[PDB]
């Protein structure tokens, strides 16, 4: 099938100027359809920021023509998107997506998040959330992991090497100073934990940072 | 501009029920070559938008029957005749007549779904948190409904609203159900200098709020 793919830096200084590539396999970029870069802001609003056609003409958003550009590199099936004298209010998610609303031919990329902030990247901290003052005489024990002070988003969270999925709930980050602060719970049932071990594994790509962390009952 | 208008903001439709979303455009997406390009598109919680209906009424390859788009020069409708739970998202108006192109503002559709009361958990601050020199006490309110709900933070006995963090998933495509996330942070110092920490719950599904707690004694 056709496959898009967004790439490119997740933090940007200010005044700076944004590039991002859309890695197309799957269907050759010279051979038809418009190739577009949309992007999403917090609170649900899309806006089309331009595309670059098969033939290789473009056409831009005319809200941010005199600081767009797309352009193509043929041999490597890649389009391109810059954007320049970025300021925080660029902070998006960006989306490459290929399509000629006459056809059924439509495909959109998984979207890649940029922050536009002067802020330094940060790597998280991790701490077990274990129960307190209890030994769980339920059926079930909620047991969850605290990911505190990191800085872009996003971070990734898996329970045991991502086949412990269900029971899962990992809450959308919050903002704090500059920092974020996330969390997620895992709930099983009291014959698991303690007996067998869960492990919270969270990844940082901004910060190359990697961390396990098992979580452990309490003595006190 | 062409202004793309999308009613109502919101839906909350129960399983096996009619849904309708309405799209207003400001000028006539009729094309030159008498083809008027109106799409319809569909944001699932956690993934990338994706197309369902292309030229106002044909749906794109694994889309449901049960979806269905017309109207005509500015007036568009998409029905969905029968709601199920992999519908929930947000749906958006499209139109790629007039340069540059622009979307409505979106159309959140909610499962409406039974009563469910929160299961309430409270974690104290691990050591290893209480080395650096804070502490956070963490508060979750799994699989409930609805949405609406009230979480208070009580430090011995006394309501705190600073240094709380609270965020709530989306709603859950197996059960319908939303959870949320409580954090309440301080220093070390403050933490050590009182005894019990409550989290205090306030949903529909209980007369009296359902009440959480630890005290630094039983640790």
């Amino acid at each position: 099938g056709v496959q898009l793919q967004e790439s490119g830096p997740g933090l940007v200084k200010p005044s700076q100027s944004l590039s991002l590539t859309c890695t197309v396999t799957g269907y050759s970029i010279t051979s038809d359809y418009a190739w577009n870069w949309i992007r999403q802001f917090p609170g649900n609003k899309l806006e089309w920021m331009g595309y670059i056609t098969y033939s290789g003409s473009t056409g831009y958003n005319p809200s941010l023509k005199s600081r767009i550009s797309i352009t193509r590199d043929t041999s490597k099936n890649q389009f391109f998107l810059q954007l320049n004298s970025v300021t925080t209010e660029d902070t998006a998610t960006y989306y490459c997506a290929s399509y000629d609303d006459y056809t059924w031919f439509t495909y959109w990329g998984q979207g890649t998040l940029v922050t536009v902030s002067a802020a330094k990247t940060t790597p998280p901290s991790v701490f077990p959330l274990a129960p307190g003052s209890a030994a769980q005489t339920n059926s079930m024990v909620t047991l969850g992991c605290l990911v505190k002070g990191y800085f872009p988003e996003p971070v990734t969270v898996t329970w045991n090497s991502g086949s412990l999925s269900s029971g899962v709930h990992t809450f959308p980050a919050v903002l704090q100073s500059d920092l974020y602060t996330l969390s997620s719970s895992v709930t099983v049932p009291s014959s698991p934990r303690p007996s067998e071990t869960v492990t919270c594994n969270v990844a940082h790509p901004a910060s190359s940072t990697k961390v396990d962390k098992k979580i452990v009952p309490r003595d006190c | 501009d062409v202004q793309m208008t999308q009613t109502p903001l919101t839906l909350s439709v129960t399983i096996g029920q009619p849904a309708s979303i309405s799209c207003e455009s400001s000028q006539s997406l009729l094309y030159s070559n008498g083809k008027t390009y109106l799409n319809w598109l569909l944001q699932r919680p956690g993934q990338s938008p994706k197309r369902l209906i292309y030229l106002v009424s044909k749906l794109d390859s694994g889309v449901p029957d049960r979806f269905t788009g017309s109207g005509s020069g500015t007036d568009f409708t998409l029905r969905i005749s029968r709601v199920e739970a992999e519908d929930l998202g947000v749906y958006y108006c499209v139109q790629g007549t007039h340069f540059p192109r622009t979307f409505g503002g979106g159309t959140k559709l909610e499962i409406k779904r039974a009563d469910a009361a929160p299961t309430v958990s409270i974690f104290p601050p691990s050591s290893e948190q209480l080395t650096s020199g804070g502490a956070s006490v963490v508060c979750f309110l799994n699989n409930f409904y609805p949405k609406d709900i009230n979480v208070k933070w009580k430090i011995d006995g006394s309501e705190r609203q600073n240094g709380v963090l609270n965020s709530w998933t989306d709603q859950d495509s197996k059960d319908s159900t939303y959870s949320m996330s409580s954090t309440l942070t301080l220093t070390k110092d403050e933490y050590e200098r009182h005894n019990s920490y409550t989290c205090e719950a306030t949903h529909k599904t209980s007369t009296s709020p359902i009440v959480k707690s630890f005290n630094r004694n039983e640790c």
